[PDB]
């Protein structure tokens, strides 16, 4: 067979990942421009939401040194790749869990619908990559919203998960924080209620 | 009109198969006995047709659609056309023809007992791009028994014809599939004396080019005679 | 010494060549545009001629599965390389022998004179490539006309053939088919009167 | 009735694939976590059904006729069933099932986009003869993409089930074709740790068994657990 | 040491096992004679019973593509190896789980007692081989009956299972299906209550 | 009468010597220039004579007694005739002829200056037994000069003719003696392209079959085309 | 691939072949029982014929040390394999050419029709194997009769020879010797009118 150059192998982000990707969190001075957890400016169009969650290890203990990266479409079902601190909305963001209580947060808008390669619409979702010490190669997952059951039931992606019970691990539960729309998304890396992780 | 501005690296007639290769029966009576006469290159030989303006149909290169769906292993055959110096050959004509999944050809003269596939023709043509790339989509042909020795079977193969920049580069060849145990047994393959040359004819499995859950892919690059500018003539 | 990449080896065209390069003959449906045996349209300048021949193997038997490609200059001695079906004249063409009688035909115009690389004129000629089952690598030849005796005698290419008797194998014999100018060029692949074939 | 007169050579569980082979996804949740419990052989295990009286149809072993003609490479798959001591296993049941020429199975659950062949079923069964010989006639199956990794393709293969003399010898396996470049890439094939064991699964081209101008042949011998008489028990 | 020829390696049966060994299930036409799930004909001596079960994977999910083979003695504790559809009773049978509910069934008679090689009687039992996609090599188990407590307690095979709690995994629970005697034998491939599997 | 029940493995024409082998001068004009025409096996090719009722004389296989004693090295030439599947060929006709201890044949045309042996003829025949075994008793022939190149010497050899089950298996060969230095210089021997093929023609000294204080022995096994039953025809 | 034991390689019969296979010809005393050129006893059924011919080398010179073996069916289209000097007819015979004029002869009967493997009748024919010094591996051919044109035209075997002119090399020309039916069959090993030789 045809063999291409091998891709550089992944390595754990390690415990100090914040020094490089979450300056504040590390408790270090940041720079003028930083990629953080606020994808939408209060005046961005769409239904503004607050996302939050915890990450648990195989023993049910909180993972407090995890780093997350998100990619989502804007309210029009559009990916805004030209990242700029001036935009009202950015498709990309970064978050990390607290060395205390250990909860991450993201301020964005609910994503519009995008079609898969075959032309079939996927349910509104947020793509997530999870990094942390002990994680050799980052984990891919998606966040779906419990208030979009109709769409979720027809997602070509959710529908690829053999077992219905596992599909549920990807659904964020709507709530409200200070009379603000919120969705909680807990990630269980291992064991009971273990979240669905993808390969693409 | 075309102009004499190029010279082509002389063919290595010991790399290519020889005219007379007795195990391949037909070659006995279809091979010259007199030596080929060497002649210097002129405009007649250094020029050739340009197929840039031929009107190609939308599925000229898609054997899955150009003739239901055919039965067989869906594959993509893609590769690049370069010259001996490693230089891409853009806007060149690549034509191909093969049997069906069972080794039956859609030709009058083919009497092999395996059946024709109602949705399969066997012809494709593609003009290479700016980088010398071509691609086709088809089904992997099956081995084909032929009247040579009493039990001779052609390895699965796809016939290829490439134009190149002049009549000097024009070539007709055959692609074979990686690993096929019939390869080393074929008297036609064996017409080629250097094992090293045989390897050039073997398309390699290309997982990187495959369409997941759809079709596999084979890589087949073709090297045409090297083109240089004339000097001190 | 310096070695370049090796050229891909030739393989015979096989007996089914027609399905790929001569659809009609194959007995198959053709496409919108096909490269065939009509180099000139009636309104093309030059002396309109019909070329025809047979191909013989070493036993004196007709090769009824042969495939031929031709390359010639227009009447003004120019090579028209931009192939197009709209053209009054195309420098390139293809023909094949009939599974019956086994005769190929080509509709063209007598080519003008062209000079070799040293600036010496060559007698009007048609370049021919012969392909078929049993032919490992295509054979190269030239077709000259018996009515161009004066030019033929001075041809720098014809003159490279050591034995004068061998030169005669390259001369098409003028005739008439349905009272129209034609030239017969038979090819003897092997044996008695074997046609000169070139290497270039 | 059947009687306890034999003992079978203990299986080498390091030669066979292990239960848990993570690259083959399904095995994760379908593999025991507790150790297998070793038990001594008794009549329950040393006996098995004899299929000598099953009523076999005339074309039970001919996939070309048991379901027009199917499209694909006509082949004969033949071989012998012997035990570890090299002893033939006569009147044993050999059953097989496979995809069509395009890698489509004639099963409800198969959604692969390659089409079904109207003249092809995919099932065959044969009772071995006095010498332990079996033979089938079919078409060579095509590779099949499956949802394991994102671009996983099963090598062309034929599923085999062999009864042998007791429930102790009963085996389910897969035959692969000589030279197929997909072999070394398959996570199912790779469930087997010893490269030497993998080789036992590869059917070899058998030109000697081929029907000139008709079909090719593959040789596939199967080795069942060795049968010895009880001693000093 | 002495080494014999290596045994051919096992391979999973795959998801399409049915096309080859369970035609009906496959949704395909069957042949004249087929080996299926009816070991005894109504006029067969012994206590007629219906066996039924489900197969669970390590996540607690039903294995709906499983294939099972059974081997048991007749009511007189004899192994009837000459398989024939004319027989009132065949010692061998085959069954599979439904792609719906995922339950297999078998129509047989409660087997008589047989002695181990040392002449010690074994509790009435059915030998079972389980095959499916994800199973590299078939699993071996035994089905004993809860109504044979006295015999079960003395079984030389059951007694080889070190932990008594593990022995219970091999006991089918007597019940009634449409007021007919039945025994339910569920198989847990991995995890909590994992079924004992043997090596022989 | 005979029946069309068998098929014979196609011959390997690259294993046997080719027709034209120029160093063997006489092959130049006695080899066809056209390719052989391949034909399917029929009752005409798959049957042949059975010599079981031929009336052999008692000393037909004993060259020491079939024509005083011959002068020369007394030896026994024995071996077995098997087919390519390694199966014995029982009741088959083996014929041999050779020169005397000095390289002279008892033939009109032999004018070599080495004298004839009054007690030696040089012809023998034997019908193989149930096990495919044959044996002759003779004297070891001497090398023979022949008009090929100016100083050519045939190594000591015995000519053999073997019938087999059909005209498809019939073969003529020569046996050569272990370690003779002439073997590698002989143009007839050299007609065989593969040195591995040459090896099959060499009889090995066999001390085990020798008669102490009497005669030595050489072992020569012969392999005829593999015979198989027809299938799926 | 599967490789079987290699077949023992062929060797030329050499010039002295008669010593072993044509005792008389060698000018040596024969034995009680010899396989010779008289396949049929004067009282054998069928049309008794006399066959004769010469063998020519590539230079047109006679081959006077050739040995031939024949296999044919009796007048009923039957192969008589049990060879016996007592039978009225034997399917097998041997002949050789004269060191003089160089002509072989055979006394037999005209063969009846036999069917090929496909069930199609072949024209009456005699299978021939030719051996001789200079011939490394013996040559196979068939003898057909010119008076069976109808049958010859439909023979599946003759019909495998691409060129009609070559088919003719296999047809023996009827004649008469001493008011006895005869057919002459000359074999040309090489060159002009070269006989068709088979591989099977
Ligand atoms: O995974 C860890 O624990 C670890 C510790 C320290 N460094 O420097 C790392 O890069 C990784
Ligand atoms: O030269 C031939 O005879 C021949 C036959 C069949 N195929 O497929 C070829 O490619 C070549
Ligand atoms: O285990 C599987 O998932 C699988 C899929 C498809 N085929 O063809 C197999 O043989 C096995
Ligand atoms: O072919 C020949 O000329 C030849 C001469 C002598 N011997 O002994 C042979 O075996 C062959
Ligand atoms: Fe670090
Ligand atoms: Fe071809
Ligand atoms: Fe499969
Ligand atoms: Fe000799």
């Amino acid at each position: 067979p045809i063999e291409l150059l091998p891709e550089t192998p992944s390595q754990t982000a390690g415990p100090y990942v914040h020094i490089g990707l979450a300056l504040e969190a590390a408790g270090n001075p940041t720079r003028d421009q930083e990629i953080w957890n606020r994808l939408a400016k209060p005046d961005a169009p769409g239904e503004h939401i607050l996302l939050l969650g915890q990450v648990y290890d195989g023993n049910g203990h909180l993972v407090r040194d995890s780093f997350l990266e998100v990619w989502q479409a804007d309210a029009n079902g559009e990916y805004q790749d030209a990242y700029n601190l001036e935009n009202a909305f950015n498709s990309f963001g970064r978050t990390a869990t607290t060395f205390d209580a250990g909860e991450w947060t993201l301020h964005t808008v609910k994503p519009g619908v995008v079609n898969n390669a075959a032309g079939v619409p996927m349910a509104p979702h947020i793509n997530i990559s999870l990094f942390a010490r002990g994680i050799n190669i980052h984990l891919h997952t998606r966040l779906y919203f419990d208030d979009e059951a109709q769409a979720n039931a027809k997602c070509p992606v959710l529908n690829l998960i053999e077992q219905p019970q596992r599909r549920e691990t990807l659904i964020a539960k709507r709530c409200e924080v200070d009379g603000k729309t919120a969705y909680r998304f807990d990630i269980r890396i291992q064991g009971e209620g273990e979240t669905v992780f993808f390969d693409f | 009109p075309a102009q004499d501005n190029s010279r082509f690296v002389i063919r290595d007639r010991n790399w290519h198969p020889k005219a007379l290769t007795p195990d391949y029966k037909t070659s006995i009576a279809r091979s010259p006995r007199q030596a080929l006469v060497s002649i210097p290159q002129s405009i007649s030989e250094t020029t050739g047709p340009n197929f840039s303006h031929l009107g190609f149909g939308a599925h000229d290169h898609d054997l899955l659609l150009n003739f239901g769906l055919p039965i067989g292993e869906r594959i993509i055959v893609a590769g690049r056309v370069v010259d001996q110096y490693g230089k891409p050959v853009p806007n060149t004509l690549v034509e191909m023809w093969q049997a069906n999944a069972g080794g039956r050809y859609r030709h009058k003269n083919d009497r092999y007992l395996a059946p024709l596939d109602p949705n399969f023709g066997g012809v494709g043509r593609c003009l290479t791009d700016s980088d010398g790339y071509y691609s086709f989509r088809t089904i992997k042909p099956g081995p084909y028994p032929w009247r040579n020795g009493p039990n001779d079977w052609r390895p699965a193969h796809i016939h290829f014809g490439i134009s190149g920049p002049s009549i000097a580069t024009k070539l007709i060849t055959q692609l074979y599939f990686e690993g096929d145990p019939l390869i080393p047994m074929c008297p036609i393959v064996k017409s080629i004396a250097n094992p090293e040359a045989v390897q050039q004819l073997i398309a390699k499995l290309d997982m990187n080019n495959a369409n997941p859950m759809d079709c596999l892919a084979y890589r087949f690059d073709i090297v045409l005679r090297g083109q240089r500018k004339t000097h001190f003539e």
